[PDB]
RNA sequence: ACGAGACUCUGGCAUGCUAACUAGUUACGCGACCGGUCGGCGUAACUUCUUAGAGGGACAAGUGGCGUUCAGCCACCCGAGAUUGAGCAAUAACAGGUCUGUGAUGCCCUUAGAUGUCCGGGGCUGCACGCGCGCUACACUGACUGGCUCAGCGUGUGCCUACCCUACGCCGGCAGGCGCGGGUAACCCGUUGAACCCCAUUCGUGAUGGGGAUCGGGGAUUGCAAUUAUUC
């Protein structure tokens, strides 16, 4: 049908996580755009961000298929 | 230092040249781990991880690959490969070696040493496909 | 960081309420003329950042993309990329994209209309005039 | 789907019937003399003959055939 | 090595049947690494049944005819999830697919008997076979209606169906069809 | 309903009205004087187990 | 020169092998040097056709079959003599030619 | 002992012969890559803005492989099927214009040169140039 | 006895044999890499993968069981193959189709106010619905940037047969161009650099970028003419 999502910056997406997004057990971008509710391009920007910080796991890389775990 | 004892699936071959030398192993002119796939890696590189590299630390085997289909392609290299150092251990250095080695992988798969007996069906007209016919009209 | 200025989820380029949720290079296909590679083809010569999001697009960067588009020969690029090569009544090769004329000129059957000629006349009855079978076939649009 | 036609039947009676000495019990034997001593106009129908000559040849010994 | 994928052990496989081990059984020198060794299975009666679980599996995942014959697709989509699920749960990607499978397969069906039987049904054992093929394609068929039109994609839908079926859920689609078929033929006995 | 084990001893033969079930003998493993018959769906073998919900019922025989 | 070869084009093996193998004997008897039968790919023409003359019935197609083989073989001699060996009763239905480097 | 020209990823090869060539900054660009379809089975613009570094490091590694691919060559390489909608597709050759102009490109930069057999091949100091890239790049993790 | 089977063709095996400098191992600056991959060369060993010839090979043959212990069937050892796929295909018939293949045709219609090649001028590319043989499609099972590594069958420059498949240099988005053009063949196309996928921006759950299926405009090569743009 139809699913609106948030295409910018705004206060949910930076919010819940830092802590909360990887206190999961399970992380992919199919997870995290389905428990944040966000388009996957935003979710990838943070991922990388993350991962050149250096503090998430990668186990799949693809356009279509990344697999992550926590690494804090 | 020469066997070419090839390897055959579907129309698509593979000949594995042995020789005495280094023990390592090339394919195509290339190193063994790197086939752009990566997902039928460990499939060709089943005779290492089941008879061991000591087995394959002294025999030099280059392997070329020739023949239409990717995945024909493959599946004839290992076959190639275990035939080759069945016929360089028989031909050159004694029985006893390749007997284990042989017994060892048909107690793991047999199609290692024989080639496959399937090929492509011819396709018989009245139909799109092989067996297939054309609909009916009812 | 990003721009909290600003910030519209509309890009009005002809008077025109378009849909900013899609993502840039893709939610201005809704133009007439601009779309497909066309628009893939003015945002390259745009030199604009194209891997940013559509929220994060600025003001100066659609009045940008609406130079480049008003003139064809911003950038010397040939005639026959655009639609309205050979145009009719005048040879014209400029391209100006706008509600309330560009369906005029998609009304070019008229001027054959007059003409009576066998398109003219295919035409007329809503037929496919490029001679497409219609013995009994087409059956939707007409309930 | 490995019934034998009568024309390898019938041969191979015939042949049990006619040279019983020089035949035995292995096929690749059999098959030897049978083309040896006959016109088979085929390998594979030598070899058909030639099987059910073993088979009959496996019959008699464990008691006189019915034919 | 001999372990799957070079990651999962081959050693801690269970009994967990006594005597239903025989046609679910990943413990003998051809359980290969990769599965993938074509389609000669499937040209004999029961020359499928010495086919490793792992494979037949695997095999099972192209349907639909878009996706036919890509059996490279249903290894990476295996490899994946394999290596998803263990990690999510914890114990070894076999065990769990064993689990996962007994726990997915009918037991019981409703067959119609006699010549001209054409009111009523009888109750039936299911053959070890017969079930486990079942429920890899219910199995299967859950991933794709998990992975159609929905949030959730490929190698993914399959590590959380397994993960249901193992648990015993009614989440996953494989037992809750299961069930459903159980109560027909329960007021069909 | 418990479920319990029998060996299949002799595969009687098939039926069904299209014919899906195989009719065969099962010996009881904690008992062994005690043999059923049962229809059984699917491809069954010989000597194998099979998993029955109800001991009690059994199918037509010939 | 000595280079010289010779083409036998046929259609049947049976006659072109005979052929080939009673010049590669009288080749052979007098002390030449001579190649062997080189077998070219032998080629065949696959025409699938209607059987019926007027359509009408089921669409059973003919797949009338023709294959025809070619044998190369080069000899370093005196032309006289493969003049002298050529006409050695040929078999009918076979095209023998000679051919100069 | 040694190194291989082409032990490592083919992929990252020529992903680093790209930034390598890039780097150097040699081969030029026409003044038009907005006209051209650059494929007969194209949906919509090339999304790279960089492809003519990545056409001519590819071509070089294919003149590498083997020689001779002249005009005629190229264009059956990336040519491919061509969706006409409902009818059934076929091969369709890639475009003949940015072909040849890759071709044009690619010559006079003192790493393809003319052969006998026609088309042209590698120079050695190009070769020179990506082994001493392979070598570095299996040292980088194949080595370690 | 015919039909079935046998049989002809085709493939699963040939390190046994006859063998080529058109396709090719194994063979040293020449073209090169801190002892190693590279279709640019030439004679050597003379055939293993390459082509096609003689053969040989598989026979329910060897074991276990079932079987009126028969004809056979079901498993296993071995073996390339333990049911490869087609061609042909009998009595006797259908008022089946074909007088629009017949210069195979009978008998009525013919015998020029014709029932033909002549302008091709003239049409099934005409439309108010349903039956009748396929493809695109419904996507996060994939459209999607390209990194790519690989086919088989074969027609192919003309004793009235003008119509031929494709490389060097340049031009142009496209149809093509000019000089010799590579083709009596596995030498030429071509180590047929084709389909998916191992990755590279978007879509991150869609009516849109897929469905371009319906209307604008630009070009060439055989066409006396392409209007009802049939052709790219």
């Amino acid at each position: 049908d139809k699913l609106n999502n948030l295409v910018l910056f705004d206060k949910a997406t930076y919010d819940k996580l830092c802590k909360e997004v990887p206190n999961y057990k399970l992380i992919t971008p199919a997870v995290v755009s389905e428990r944040l509710k966000i388009r996957g391009s935003l979710a990838r920007a943070a991922l990388q961000e993350l991962l050149s910080k250096g503090l998430i796991k990668l186990v799949s890389k693809h356009r279509a298929q990344v697999i992550y775990t926590r690494n804090t | 230092q020469s066997v070419q004892v090839f390897g055959r699936k579907k129309t698509a071959t593979a000949v594995a040249h042995c020789k005495r030398g280094n023990g390592l192993i090339k394919v195509n002119g290339r190193p063994l781990e790197m086939i752009e796939p990566r997902t039928l890696q460990y499939k060709l590189l089943e005779p290492v991880l089941l008879l061991g590299k000591e087995r394959f630390a002294g025999v030099d085997i280059r392997v070329r690959v020739k023949g239409g289909g990717h995945v024909a392609q493959i599946y004839a290299i290992r076959q190639s490969i275990s035939k080759a150092l069945v016929a360089y251990y028989q031909k050159y250095v004694d029985e006893a070696s390749k007997k284990e080695i042989k017994d060892i992988l048909i107690q793991y798969d047999r199609t290692l040493l024989v080639a496959d007996p399937r090929r492509c069906e011819s396709k018989k007209f009245g139909g799109p496909g092989a067996r297939a016919r054309y609909q009916k009209s009812y | 960081l990003v721009i909290p200025e600003k910030f519209q989820h509309i890009l009005r380029v002809l008077n025109t309420n378009i849909d900013g949720r899609r993502k840039i290079a893709f939610a201005i296909t809704a133009i007439k003329g601009v779309g497909r590679r066309y628009a893939h083809v003015v945002l390259r010569k745009a030199d604009i950042d194209l891997t940013k999001r559509a929220g994060e697009l600025t003001e100066d960067e659609v009045e940008r993309v609406i130079t480049i588009m008003q003139n064809p020969r911003q950038y010397k690029i040939p005639d026959w990329f655009l639609n309205r090569q050979k145009d009719v009544k005048d040879g014209k090769y400029s391209q100006v994209l706008a509600n309330g004329l560009d369906n005029k000129l998609r009304e070019d059957l008229e001027r054959l209309k007059k003409i009576r000629a066998h398109r003219g006349l295919r035409h007329f009855w809503g037929l496919r005039v490029r001679g497409q079978h219609t013995k009994t076939t087409g059956r939707r649009g007409r309930t | 789907g490995r019934v034998r036609t009568k024309t390898v039947k019938k041969a191979a009676r015939v042949i049990i019937e006619k040279y019983y000495t020089r035949l035995g019990n292995d096929f690749h034997t059999n098959k030897r003399v049978c083309e040896e001593i006959a016109i088979i106009p085929s390998k594979k129908l030598r070899n058909k003959i030639a099987g059910y000559v073993t088979h009959l040849m496996k019959r008699i010994q464990r008691g006189p055939v019915r034919g | 090595d001999i372990k799957l994928f070079g990651k999962w052990s081959t050693d801690d496989v269970q009994i967990n049947d006594i005597s239903l081990q025989d046609y679910i059984a990943v413990k003998e020198k051809y359980a290969k690494y990769l599965p993938h060794s074509a389609g000669r299975y499937a040209a004999k009666r029961f020359r499928k049944a010495q086919c490793p679980i792992v494979e037949r599996l695997t095999n099972s995942m192209m349907m639909h005819g878009r996706n036919n014959g890509k059996k490279l697709m249903t290894v990476r989509i295996v490899k994946h999830a394999f290596e998803i699920i263990h990690l999510l749960t914890g114990e070894n990607p076999l065990q769990v697919l064993v689990n996962a499978i007994i726990n997915s397969g009918p037991r019981e069906d409703s067959t119609r008997i006699g010549r001209a039987g054409t009111v009523r049904r009888q109750a039936v054992d299911v053959s070890p076979l017969r079930r486990v093929n079942q429920a890899i394609w219910l199995l299967c068929t859950g991933a794709r209606e998990a992975a159609f039109r929905n949030i959730k994609t490929i190698a993914e839908c399959l590590a959380d169906e397994l993960i249901n079926a193992a648990k015993g859920s009614s989440n996953s689609y494989a037992i809750k069809k299961k069930d459903e078929l159980e109560r027909v033929a329960k007021s069909n006995r | 309903q418990p479920i319990k084990l029998a060996r299949v001893t002799k595969v009687l033969g098939r039926t069904g009205s299209q014919g899906q079930c195989t009719q065969v003998r099962v010996e009881f493993m904690d008992d062994t004087s005690r043999s059923i018959i049962r229809n059984v769906k699917g491809p069954v073998r010989e000597g194998d187990v099979l998993t029955l919900l109800e001991s009690e019922r059994e199918a037509r025989r010939l | 020169i000595h280079r010289i070869r010779i083409t036998l084009t046929s259609r049947n093996v049976k006659s072109l092998e005979k052929v080939c193998a009673d010049l590669i004997r009288g080749a052979k008897e007098k002390n030449l040097k001579v190649k062997g039968p080189v077998r070219m790919p032998t080629k065949t023409l696959r025409i699938t056709t209607r059987k019926t003359p007027c359509g009408e019935g089921s669409k059973t197609w003919d797949r009338f079959q023709m294959r025809i083989h070619k044998r190369l073989i080069d000899l370093h001699s005196p032309s006289e003599i493969v003049k002298q060996i050529t006409s050695i009763s040929i078999e009918p239905g076979v095209e023998v030619e000679v051919t100069i480097a | 002992p040694g190194v291989t020209v082409k032990d490592v990823n083919q992929q990252e090869f020529v992903r680093a012969l790209a930034a390598f060539l890039k780097k150097s900054g040699k081969l030029k660009v026409p003044e038009w890559v907005d006209t051209v379809k650059l494929a007969k089975h194209k949906e919509l613009a090339p999304y790279d803005e960089n492809w003519f570094y990545t056409r001519a490091a590819s071509t070089a590694r294919h003149l590498y492989l083997r020689g001779g691919a002249g005009v005629g060559s190229m264009t059956k390489i990336y040519g491919g099927r061509q969706r006409n909608g409902v009818m059934p597709s076929h091969f369709s050759r890639g475009s003949k214009s940015v072909a040849r102009r890759v071709l044009q490109a690619l010559e006079g930069l003192k790493m393809v040169e003319k052969d006998q057999d026609g088309g042209r091949k590698l120079t050695p100091q190009g070769q020179r140039d990506l082994d001493r890239i392979a070598g570095q790049v299996a040292a980088a993790n194949k080595k370690h």
